[PDB]
């Protein structure tokens, strides 16, 4: 009736602020006797109100990293988001909390909940270019680079223009990926436009994806000024 | 103990704001965004310079002022971190640290004054447009920044550079702002003129009458601009009618085809007349001396329907131009009449005076509007110049106003003020009647300064 | 994809430029807005900005003093260009008004000895092309080769020194390139050898190659973008039709006036990457 | 229900958002008289109530309170074509108080000619300042244990206006001594003729504060000096009043404006005509009007001079040909140097004196008559009397409070001398 | 914050100056000049009355104005760095922070026989009712707020209102006379179970000569209560405006603070405005009489205010 | 009419600016919120006070209460109205309970504070008042609880059932207790029957079972169900001898007894036979 009451709050967005207050002293009080299942459901009703504490999200971090095994794979990644949304950041949590996560990799349903705890994972300011369970991750997701969508690519652009990534094979899957999806007109200019800076910025020609691409990617960037058609006929007599 | 995440609710309030604005803004976004806000506090968080700027925009936005503690929070480090403020969220800080009326509120403005003095030369169009927007509300008269901002936008308009949304917007912040040049205007009109059959009669309006209010200019300007108003006469509501109509007529140039134009046009549209811009339209008439009886006609029709909506204001110019061409109609007049006495609460001084001289002028006294003013004179005859002075006196001759503690203020002012009262000769023929209706009796000053 | 020009002095104008051919003041001022909308039209440059005005003549020629190779810059050396080191301040805000500050070029600015000049270093698909002759040296190259540098299947990326002769222009002068695998080159000496230097290195680029008469003006970029357009001066014909036969859609600029001045396409912009 | 419950609390409720703090006859009470509704079912639960009564008010209310922070073009405006809070009385400003201590005069944020750093204006009938003064309540019912008590008493202009001049000075002391420029000061006797654009709002009476405002923004006034000759014997009388000795007799000098097309310069040929000074305009550092009810008013002016390469004036020391014989420039400038652009003859006299305080005071009586003036079309005979000393050195320990009253006494003498010898044309 | 014999305002004026040589048109020359004292004063009060009045209408609520005489003294907080020339506005806004004003009504008893001889009747000022009225005035601080209790002399309670809110403040000071404090008020609203349940149980309770206090502890608390004998002189001029004279001899007889220990004798004026004044009524007007005639009672007894009681050195 | 919507707008501006956020109105509270130049002192004599009593609960060295009892023989601690809360007031109050400090004018004093301040008490701080003041037998505590009742049926329906029980002791040992706060407390714990200590139940129903004995069998009647099963399933002896002997001696105080709950406490009864005292078995016999 605290954490049912808690998450039935966060859920909602309705946080009363000193009814608040004294739920997290009360669970301030009594924390080590938190029952898995639990924890889970108050980070993620605690976290969708806005609320930045510092010592309970910290013994919160710490007790959902001593009991690791219970929590399933999808609880993993919504444990993750929750702690990533405000950007907050724990390196025990996410040190323990990855290497579950890359163990059980062949359960994931596909590629796109691996970015999406990349990306989660990146928000809470934590290095990805660490030991070689990231590396997992992305060699994954490069061998199924199929499923990814729009979304999914934009977010990994910026994540690797941000952070300084060198690794290419995923960079070229991206390539061949944008050029696939816009195979079936099933792009966005924005998407072509950040996948174009990231090879730019890196340094790889891939000339078929730069010839298809090029069209829909200066749409957005390029800032045309509206003339007229005087204009227009003066133009057509200057070239 | 607890505090909010400050950049997720700047970034939920600016959600909130995209929803009220473009939906219609039922009252309950505003107290929800004013409860949230409300609760929040910048705090040792390390909130950036967008962070803050979104803050504040919002906040004022949302019905707020220095009283509110996010409002003085946010005030700060403004006046200790400065540098942090670039070009991009300078217009969003010193038009949000306009409408507050803190002491600290205006330093801050002085500040970016200085750090907009010496960048007026490395900016686009953008910028500069949305920067002289910015400062044009605030009231700051610095010499040197709107000297380097003219140079910048005359340099910028040499080749083609600004759409057909910036010039309407530079040309009201400028006029706004009482600055003038003939260079810059002659530069703005020349760019608009090139971009032929882009700017439509929504963006062309708001352009003319940006001109008109800084009307101190020379012809073969309005000259052209009454060949482009030809075309654009017909797909235009009453409102844009009225408001280029009163343009023109400041202009004070004589456009017999356009005011035919106009006359023939604006017929249609006398329903979409609210009467509350038909002061305008009937005094600008007054302003230039066409006397066009037919229109004339046609807008006194349509009185008694919208009276309410009449202001004092609105009543005062109406009855002054009607002063002029007068029908002395009593049925409109009587209506009139007794609507301003109601509103007789709430005036203006040399409102008040124009009133009553105007009402002495058409010969209809009732004794209830006539008492009212005759009331509320004495609040307002201390500040009254010399002419003016004669006026509200004759006012009162006119209205046979025996009152002691009426007489005795308006005599004592113009006593303290005979020198200009007895220098009016054009005024000269309104101070002998007075004096031949009252007598000498009364102040016998005035007795032996006019015999003198 | 920003490009910065600077408009010219109307009253410090000089005629008869160092050529012995008198120049018209008003001409200059009349074309310059018309190459103003050429540039912001033609589609290879993202946004164009106009700097500010300066009395020096010698002030307009916009580069010459930083190059952008990728995310990063490089300014130049400070080798007999103190005399306007002055004016150089300015442009670097225009510069920084809408973009980063980079490396500033500390690892080539403070090489030493350097002597730099923009247009002896020009960018290619995954390589680097320096014109080794009277105003760069083999410290450059070196400097180059420790910076701009990888070596791998997919990490390829390599730099070429090009020899040329004494009296030759800079290298970004006559022989340039343009996307998908075109190469243009004057139908010269110099435009010859430089095609020849550039054929003994890396047999594989399999590039082809267009010729133009001598003296021909034109401006060509390599750009994050892939566009298939090209500037070139209106007056040789013969070049427009030898570029066009091979694909690419060429647009004429007229630069007579400037030509006697003595000013070329690479001098009259400056193309910068922004990256966030 | 009863009579506690009114518009106020339930839009105080409304607002805070918690309008099911109240019991449902309230509720009942409130939709019956306030919002007038026809008829309620006395069996509706609070729910049905609070939605009703919420809907009613949400659709009254129809004052907007938002303001727009935003540009947007279409809007058509005829407006133009703080007063209240002028005063200060509907509220208590935030952050008041926490400012340099700049009240009495308008500081704004190099070198500039014909621009006030520091404008102040006075007058001698109206003064807009209290004071305070000290009482004994001893006797009042009830203040039988307080010796002193502080009451607001008006104050004589004279004092104030001493007392703001004063706070000006000595901030101007400082600041010239910091710059370390050579420091002057000039007191002169004319009248500060105003323009009619001064009026905002074309009112007539308006507190001391704004007129201070525009006058340091607009400017739109402008500085007149003129004596009368027939009061001369008189202040000879002063100078017998306050033994003023001759250090230089009626003394005829060529004024020139030496202007340049990059910067300004001045020089005064003698009668011999050739240039020994090279110097610039006077910088203009502070400016006080001292305006009082007669024709006599007084200006109060600190000015100082930039330093200048003697190299430069060297090259241009009398190189430049500057004769002005038979009332005709014959000025055979160099095509570059620069330009003669006015030109006045000055008839100088003037005495000196040892104050107590220790500072050499000069006054001048300048006759003027301008041959050659481009900017405007000046002429005829005028008559000037004017005060000269300069500061004090920073190192001279020079106490600044009797030497500012000193000062302003000899002023007030001086418009007390000539107060009858400008009697002549019916100013007022 | 008002204080007499001030001019904070500059007249604009023109002069014909035909004898400078240099621009002699009369078109571009501006003069300033000076005011009259009053006027500004007036007008400001008047404009200031006439706002408030508006928004208290507005708000749909009910006030009377108060006029009373007395003394202003200020804490040396005002005071700072032995300064004694202030701006008007400088000491206003000082005077809104910490409220350091402590003004204590007073007037000498020594001048009723010249308070008769004030043109009382002339004006329409006439004794109505009974005179000596004797009752009690005390006041209870709740958990919440403050009320006010009216004692009959037997000891029932005759009305018991709430605390009195001031929306319109005037402290227009004077000469060695006595100052006026102008002021607006307002009443705010009181459930009436607490109005009932403040009659039944007994506040105090009156000996032979002694008055005690039996108010019990779960109500509230008795803070300061004293003895009133009270007269009353009414005047209508003509208007429908009741102007009321009142006398308070007042004996305080429990006290909390320390600067109430002494007896005390006052005068009072008021008037009525209705919640209607905001479209018939001429607000301002009662104010100006008001203002008027408070002068003239402050000019009679200014003599004695100082001669023989009371001392006001003002150098 | 666009100038009344104007007027409305600005007033109705002018009135929310006005709120307890304001500026003047924070200098206000902040100036309410300054100590008494005697306070800093009062703090330090508490803090000086406080600094000993874990010394004494420790160690339990003689001496030390003398120097201790005469430094609160002259306490100025007084505060009126400067902290509403009276939580120093309750602190300074048990430090005197704990230090023997019963018959000195300084806790006469708190008492007549806490007597002649008492609108401003809630439930709280009044329940924490009422725990003490029983553990110093004061020998005027009749006087001071009859003047306290009146305001303890105003703040009844918010105490916890742990201190209403206390609170029904105190009132029950004098006979003062009034059949007016009884049903109060009777009515809190009958509808907050669902999840209340057991112990407490059984306790309070106990408690007034001699003077009301309705209200106990209401109070059983609430929890006989929760009773029985915890009576059944639990294991250890010792709790579940209690439960049974309470619960006897209940039933016979009340002479009336619900089925189920006789029923459950039997077979225990049978099954707890080695550990019966002789008066647990009287006591169990004598409740059927």
């Amino acid at each position: 009736a605290i954490s049912f009451a808690i998450a039935a709050f966060g859920r909602v967005k309705y946080l009363d602020k000193k009814l608040f207050d004294r739920f997290t002293r009360w669970i301030l009080d009594h924390s080590k006797d938190l029952n898995a299942a639990e924890l889970l459901l108050t980070i993620r009703g605690v976290s969708r109100v806005m609320l930045l504490n510092d010592q309970l999200y910290d013994d919160l971090g710490s007790k959902a990293a001593e009991k690791v095994k219970e929590f399933p794979i999808e609880s993993q990644c919504v444990l993750l988001s929750s702690f990533g949304s405000l950007g907050v950041e724990h390196e025990r949590l996410a040190s323990r909390m990855v290497s579950s996560i890359a163990e059980n990799r062949e359960e994931l349903t596909d590629a796109t909940k691996a970015v999406d705890v990349i990306t989660s994972l990146w928000s809470m300011n934590y290095d990805v270019e660490d030991d070689k369970h990231v590396a997992q991750l992305a060699d994954w997701v490069v061998q199924r680079a199929e499923e990814l969508t729009d979304e999914s690519i934009g977010k990994l652009c910026l994540v690797l223009s941000d952070t300084n990534w060198r690794h290419v094979p995923l960079v070229r899957a991206i390539a061949e990926q944008s050029v696939r999806l816009q195979g079936q007109q099933s792009i966005s200019p924005k998407c072509c436009r950040e996948v174009l800076d990231v090879l730019g910025t890196f340094m790889i020609h891939h000339q078929g994806a730069r010839e298809n691409l090029s069209a829909l990617g200066r749409s957005i960037s390029k800032e045309r000024i509206q003339l007229s058609e005087e204009e227009e006929q003066h133009l057509q007599l200057l070239l | 103990v607890s505090h909010l995440s400050a950049r997720n609710i700047a970034t939920e309030a600016l959600q909130m704001k995209k929803l009220h604005q473009e939906r219609g803004g039922n009252p309950m976004l505003a107290q929800q965004a004013r409860r949230v806000l409300f609760a929040t506090s910048i705090a040792g968080q390390n909130l950036d310079a967008r962070s803050v700027a979104l803050l504040l925009n919002t906040a004022v936005y949302f019905g707020m002022e220095s009283d509110a503690k996010l409002v003085r929070e946010c005030i700060d480090y403004c006046l200790k971190n400065d540098k942090l403020i670039t070009v991009d969220v300078l217009p969003i800080v010193v038009t949000a640290c306009a409408t507050l009326k803190s002491r600290d509120a205006r330093e801050v403005i002085e500040m970016q004054a200085q750090k907009a003095a010496r960048n007026a030369k490395f900016l686009d169009a953008k910028d500069v447009t949305n920067i002289i927007s910015a400062f044009s509300k605030t009231g700051i008269n610095h010499e040197k920044l709107f000297a380097f901002l003219s140079r910048r936008v005359q340099t910028l308009a040499r080749v083609g550079e600004f759409e057909a949304a910036h010039l309407v917007i530079l040309a009201n912040a400028f006029s706004r702002l009482r600055y003038r040049d003939k260079f810059l205007f002659g530069a703005i009109a020349r760019r608009a003129m090139s971009l032929r059959e882009r700017v439509t009669v929504n963006e062309l309006v708001p352009l003319i009458v940006a001109f008109s209010k800084i009307g101190l200019k020379d012809p073969k300007l309005s000259k052209r601009f009454a060949t482009k108003a030809m075309e654009y006469v017909d797909q235009m509501n009453a409102e844009q009618v009225a408001s280029m109509f009163m343009a023109f007529a400041y202009f004070g140039i004589r456009y017999d085809q356009l005011f035919g134009v106009l006359t023939n046009r604006a017929v249609e549209l006398i329903d979409e007349f609210n009467a509350q811009y038909i002061s305008t339209t009937l005094n600008a008439f007054q302003r230039i001396g066409i006397n066009n009886p037919e229109l004339f006609d046609n807008l006194a029709e349509r009185a008694l329907a919208v009276v309410q909506d009449h202001d004092a204001r609105d009543i005062s110019k109406t009855v002054t131009a009607l002063a002029h061409f007068g029908l002395k109609d009593e049925e409109l007049f009587k209506r009139l009449a007794s609507h301003a006495a109601s509103i007789a609460d709430q005036f203006d001084a040399m409102g008040l005076v124009n009133t009553a001289h105007a009402f002495a002028r058409t010969n209809f006294l009732q004794q209830d509007m006539a008492v009212a003013l005759s009331e509320r004179s004495v609040y307002v005859c201390r500040l009254l110049d010399a002419g003016e002075t004669r006026r509200l006196l004759w006012a009162l001759a006119k209205f046979q106003v025996r009152d002691p503690k009426i007489l005795t203020p308006v005599f004592n002012r113009c006593l303290a003020l005979h020198y200009d009262f007895f220098a009016d000769p054009t005024g000269s023929e309104e101070i002998e009647e007075i004096f031949d209706f009252y007598g000498p009796n009364f102040c016998p000053p005035l007795y032996q300064l006019y015999i003198s | 994809l920003h490009a910065f020009v600077r408009s010219p002095h109307y009253r410090t104008i000089p005629s008869a430029g160092p050529n012995g051919i008198v120049v018209n003041r008003d001409m200059l001022v009349h074309q310059f807005r018309d190459f103003y909308k050429t540039l912001q039209h033609c589609s290879l440059v993202d946004k164009v900005h106009l700097m500010s005005e300066r009395p020096s003549v010698e002030a307009l020629r916009v580069a010459d003093q930083m190059v952008s190779i990728g995310a990063t810059f490089l300014e130049m050396p400070l080798t007999g260009m103190e005399h306007r080191a002055t004016e150089f301040m300015e442009s670097m805000r225009y510069v920084r008004g809408a973009g980063g500050p980079s490396t500033l070029a500390s690892y080539l600015q403070d090489t030493e000895n350097c002597r730099c000049n923009s247009g002896d270093v020009v960018c290619l698909p995954n390589g680097i092309a320096v014109g080794h002759g009277p105003r760069t040296n083999a410290v450059a190259h070196t400097t180059l080769k420790q910076l701009f540098e990888v070596k791998d299947d997919q990490f390829s990326f390599d730099v070429f020194t090009l020899e040329q002769e004494g009296d030759a222009p800079p290298l970004g002068d006559y022989f340039g390139f343009a996307g998908s695998n075109v190469l243009l080159t004057w139908k010269d000496e110099h435009g010859l050898l430089a095609v020849d230097q550039y054929q003994q290195k890396q047999p594989h680029t399999e590039m082809n190659v267009v010729y133009l008469e001598p003296g021909c003006h034109f401006l060509s970029f390599y750009g994050v973008d892939h566009t298939i357009d090209v500037l070139v001066q209106k007056g040789y014909e013969r070049s427009m039709d030898s570029i066009a036969a091979a694909g690419l859609n060429p647009i004429p600029v007229q630069w007579s006036e400037m030509d006697k001045l003595g000013i070329s396409m690479r001098a009259a912009v400056l193309p910068l990457k922004f990256f966030k | 229900d009863f009579s506690h419950i009114t518009r106020n609390t339930v839009w105080g409720l409304w607002n805070e958002g918690n309008l099911f703090s109240l019991s449902v006859p309230e509720l009942a009470f409130f939709l019956q008289e306030h919002c007038r509704v026809a008829n309620v079912d006395p069996r509706a639960k609070k729910s049905a109530l609070v939605r009703q009564v919420e809907e009613i008010l949400s659709a009254e209310q129809q004052a907007s309170a938002t303001v727009p922070q935003e540009d947007n073009p279409h809007a058509i405006v005829v407006t133009d074509y703080e007063e209240a809070d002028e005063y200060g009385d509907w509220g208590a400003e935030p952050g008041f108080e926490d400012r340099r201590e700049l009240d009495f005069m308008e500081l704004s944020p190099r070198y500039d000619p014909l621009s006030p750093r520091a404008f102040q204006l006075l007058h001698s009938e109206t003064a807009t300042d209290v004071g305070i003064a000290s009482i004994d309540p001893s006797k009042l019912p009830g203040q039988s244990k307080v010796k002193n008590a502080l009451a607001a008493i008006h104050v004589a202009p004279n004092d104030a206006n001493k007392m703001r001049f004063r706070m000006a000075f000595e901030w101007c002391l400082m600041n010239i001594w910091n710059m370390n420029m050579p420091g002057e000061l000039n007191i002169g006797a004319g009248k500060a003729l105003y323009y009619r654009s001064v009026a905002k709002q074309n009112r007539n009476v308006m507190p001391l504060w704004t007129v201070q405002k525009h006058l340091y923004a607009q400017h739109p006034y402008a500085w007149f000096a003129i004596a009368s000759e027939s009061n001369v014997a008189a202040m000879e009388s002063l100078a017998a009043a306050l033994n003023m000795s001759i250090q230089q007799e009626r003394t005829t000098s060529y004024k020139v404006t030496i202007r340049r097309m990059a910067e300004f310069f001045d020089c005064e040929l003698n009668g011999q005509l050739k240039c020994t000074m090279m110097n610039k305009p006077w910088d203009r550092f502070f400016v006080s009007h001292y305006i009082r009810s007669k024709m006599p008013d007084l200006r109060y002016v600190v000015r100082a001079r930039h330093p200048i390469k003697k190299r430069i004036a060297d090259a241009y020391l009398e190189a430049d040909i500057l004769r002005s014989t038979r009332d005709s420039v014959q000025s055979v400038l160099s095509p570059e140097l620069g330009d003669v652009v006015y030109c006045c003859e000055r008839v100088v006299r003037k005495w000196a004196k040892k104050t107590a305080t220790g500072v050499t005071l000069q006054l001048v009586e300048t006759k003027r008559t301008p041959l050659i003036i481009t900017k405007a079309g000046d002429e005829g005979e005028r008559l000037e009397y004017e005060w000269i000393v300069p500061l004090p050195q920073q190192a001279e320990r020079i106490d600044i409070a009797a030497l500012t009253d000193e000062l302003w006494e000899y002023g007030n003498k001086l418009a007390a001398a000539l107060e009858e010898g400008m009697e002549e044309l019916m100013v007022h | 914050l008002l204080v007499s014999d001030t001019a904070p305002d500059v007249v604009v004026s023109r002069v014909n100056t035909t004898a400078f040589p240099g621009f002699p048109s009369n078109t571009e020359c501006y003069t300033l000049g000076a005011s009259e004292k009053d006027v500004a004063i007036r007008s400001r009060y008047s404009k200031v009355l006439q706002w408030c009045c508006l928004n208290m209408s507005n708000l749909q609520m009910d006030g009377e104005l108060y006029v009373d005489f007395g003394k202003l003294l200020l804490k040396p907080s005002v005071m700072r760095k032995n300064r004694r020339i202030v701006s008007s506005y400088t000491l206003q806004q000082r005077l809104q922070v910490n409220h350091p004003y402590t003004w204590v009504p007073t007037l000498p008893e020594s001048c009723l026989s010249k308070i008769q001889e004030q043109f009382l009747q002339p004006e329409g000022f006439a004794p109505i009712g009974k005179g000596v009225q004797l009752t009690y005035s005390g006041t209870i601080k709740r958990s919440k707020d403050q009320l006010h209790v009216d004692l009959d002399n037997k000891g029932k309670v005759l009305a018991v209102n709430s605390a009195w809110v001031n929306l319109q403040t005037a402290w227009c000071t004077h000469a060695k006379g006595p100052d006026v404090r102008l002021l607006l008020r307002s009443r705010p609203p009181i459930r009436r179970q607490d109005v009932e349940l403040f009659a039944s149980t007994p506040i105090i309770k009156l000996a032979d000569d002694d008055v005690a206090d039996v108010l019990p502890p779960e109500h509230g608390q008795l803070v300061y209560l004293s003895e009133d004998e009270t007269r009353l002189f009414e005047r209508v001029s003509d208007r429908g405006v009741t102007i009321t004279v009142r006398e308070v001899k007042r004996q305080p007889l429990i006290i909390l603070r320390d600067e109430e220990e002494d007896p005390r004798v006052e005068y009072s004026l008021s008037a009525h405005i209705p919640a209607n004044a905001a479209k018939a009524t001429d607000v301002r007007a009662v104010g100006l009489t008001a203002f008027e005639l408070a002068g003239r009672l402050a000019g009679l007894v200014a003599e004695d205010f100082v001669r023989e009681y009371g001392c006001e050195a003002k150098l | 009419n666009p100038f009344e919507k104007v007027a409305r707008g600005i007033a109705f501006k002018m009135r929310s600016k006005v709120h307890k956020q304001g500026y003047s109105n924070t200098v206000m509270a902040q100036q309410a919120r300054r100590l008494s130049p005697t306070g800093l002192l009062a703090m330090e004599r508490l803090t000086e006070l406080t600094a000993l009593q874990q010394r004494h609960q420790c160690t339990f060295d003689p001496a030390l209460r003398s120097k201790a009892t005469q430094i609160l023989r002259t306490l100025p601690l007084l505060s009126i109205d400067e902290d509403p809360y009276f939580t120093h007031t309750q602190r300074a109050l048990r430090l005197a309970a704990y230090f023997g400090a019963v018959d000195l004018p300084v806790t006469y004093a708190l008492i007549n504070q806490h007597t002649k301040n008492a609108f401003m008490l809630d439930a709280f701080s009044m329940a924490s008042f009422f725990y003490t003041l029983a553990k110093l037998k004061h020998p005027q505590t009749k006087e001071i609880v009859g003047i306290l009742l009146p305001r303890l049926r105003e703040v009844a329906p918010e105490l916890i059932a742990r201190e209403a029980v206390h609170i029904l002791r105190l009132l029950c040992s004098i006979q003062m207790a009034d059949a007016q706060l009884v049903k109060v407390v009777t009515e809190t714990v009958v509808a907050t029957a669902a999840d209340v200590p057991l112990r407490d139940a059984r306790q309070c129903a106990f408690i007034l079972s001699e003077t009301f004995p309705e209200e106990a069998q209401r109070i059983l009647g609430a929890v006989e169900h929760r009773l029985c099963d915890d009576i059944d399933m639990n294991a250890d002896a010792n709790e579940v001898k209690t439960t049974i002997l309470d619960v006897c001696r209940v039933v016979s105080a009340t002479c009336k007894g619900p089925r189920r709950l006789l029923n459950s406490v039997a077979r225990r009864s049978m099954e707890l036979l080695p550990q019966l005292t002789p008066l647990d078995v009287a006591f169990v016999l004598k409740a059927f």
